[PDB]
């Protein structure tokens, strides 16, 4: 059997009602577990048998559903409820839903950093793109070198939601060799985020 | 209270094997199955198998058969899962699990988790490179600058700015594990561009595992 969860990401205000959907392909399920997982910790059982609360769990959490579709609901979101949620059927888990605290949409400030002269000495050149203070989390970064699309030679990392202003920041690192770095001229990262009307490109000439 | 306590984080070199233990307390060890679950970095949960404490009976998913082995010491109420022929993608958090519910083996109580890192690397201090502020890194009257903390092993490193005087606008990103087996991360801060002329920015990188400390001045 396979479990599919929705939404992949969930953006809600505190005190709001929240509903998470889990669907089962086989179509004959009477037993379903839900879990909460916070960053850096083990999962915690919330619901089992679809609608039954684990001891010590707040009344705001309820589960329902029969057959194919099951739901996990929070009556009034508490700031302590902000985390990743998993449903389960036997050995199978849903992909997980990340409850995220919503803030009005903010476009990324985009910055780009050339490789340091010092790094070139090492024999490897790193290009860095910064996506600063944005919301929602979903963001697409594309690397272009002399307008040529890069793939698989970049890695990115994202901060947790900022506790003050609830934005995210993203760092993308494009990794090249010194020689390859010097065989080309124009370096650019292209940022797509729904807060931006069209993609913003930050670039520099070597 | 039902508790599962697993061993500490392990470091292995590709091709080696790892043995993970799970200490059970608070319930009758023989009564319920022990499962093992792994979580890839920034990824979902994956079931690895279950074991019957009573006789050592075992069930494994198709993917892990011949790479996983589950055993058990009844006299000390401790479970084992051994993983062999480790690959870079075996780097994950492993959880031993048991089911609290009677007559059902799928509602889980989780162990604190065991991170297993598969790398050929040996402990190594980081290289620290400046991310210089420039015309490229300036928007409005705001500039961005930072540090590249590259090729260190293992986690963690700590990064501060001007010995802790500068905290607002600072972002230290989660480390990424590269294909080399070394970690890399960056730490940035946004500042008024007007201050680039007078205020000096220093990043302080401390990597205790190799006793490596580095202060790097970031200039335009």
């Amino acid at each position: 059997i396979q479990m599919t969860q929705s939404p992949v990401t969930l953006s809600a205000s505190i005190g709001d009602r929240v509903t998470i959907t889990c669907r089962a392909s086989q179509r004959i399920d009477n037993w379903v577990a839900w879990y909460q997982q916070k960053p850096g910790r083990a999962p915690k059982l919330l619901i089992y048998k679809a609608s039954i609360l684990e001891t010590g769990v707040p009344s705001r959490f309820s589960g329902s559903g029969s057959g194919t579709e099951f739901t996990l609901s929070i009556n009034s979101l508490q700031p302590d409820d902000v985390a990743t949620y998993y449903c389960q059927q036997f050995e199978e888990f849903g992909r997980g839903t990340k409850i995220d605290i919503k803030r009005t949409v903010a476009a990324p400030s985009v910055f780009i950093f050339p490789p340091s002269d010092e790094q070139l000495k090492s024999g490897t050149a790193s290009v860095v793109c910064l996506l600063n203070n944005f919301y929602p989390r979903e963001a697409k970064v594309q690397w272009k070198v002399d307008n040529a699309l890069q793939s698989g030679n970049s890695q990115e990392s994202v901060t947790e939601q900022d506790s003050k202003d609830s934005t995210y920041s993203l760092s993308s690192t494009l990794t090249l060799s010194k020689a390859d770095y010097e065989k080309h001229k124009v370096y650019a990262c292209e940022v797509t985020h729904q807060g931006l009307s069209s993609p913003v490109t930050k670039s520099f000439n070597r | 209270q039902v508790q599962l306590v697993e061993s500490g984080t392990q470091f292995r070199r590709p091709g080696a094997s790892v043995r993970l233990s799970c200490e059970a307390s608070g319930y009758t060890f023989i009564s319920s199955f022990i499962h093992w679950i792994r979580q890839g970095p920034g990824q979902g949960l994956e079931w690895m198998g279950w074991m019957n404490p009573r006789h050592g009976a075992v069930n494994y998913p198709r993917r892990f058969q011949g790479k996983v082995t589950m055993t058990r010491d009844t006299s000390i109420d401790t479970a084992y899962m051994e993983l062999r022929d480790l690959r870079s993608d075996d780097t994950a958090m492993y959880f031993c699990v048991t089911s609290r519910t009677k007559d059902y083996d799928w509602d889980f109580v989780w162990g604190q988790g065991t991170l297993v890192v598969v790398s050929s690397a040996s402990t190594k201090g980081p290289s620290v490179f400046p991310l210089a502020p420039s015309s490229k890194s300036t928007s409005g009257g705001t500039a961005a600058l930072g540090c590249l903390v590259k090729d260190y092993f293992p986690e963690p490193v700590t990064v501060s700015w001007n010995s802790g005087a500068l905290t607002s606008g600072v972002h230290t990103f989660p480390a990424v594990l590269q294909s080399s087996g070394l970690y890399s991360l960056s730490s940035v801060v946004t500042v008024p561009s007007s201050s680039l002329g007078t205020q000096t920015y220093i990043c302080n990188v401390n990597h205790k595992p190799s006793n490596t400390k580095v202060d790097k001045k970031v200039e335009p």
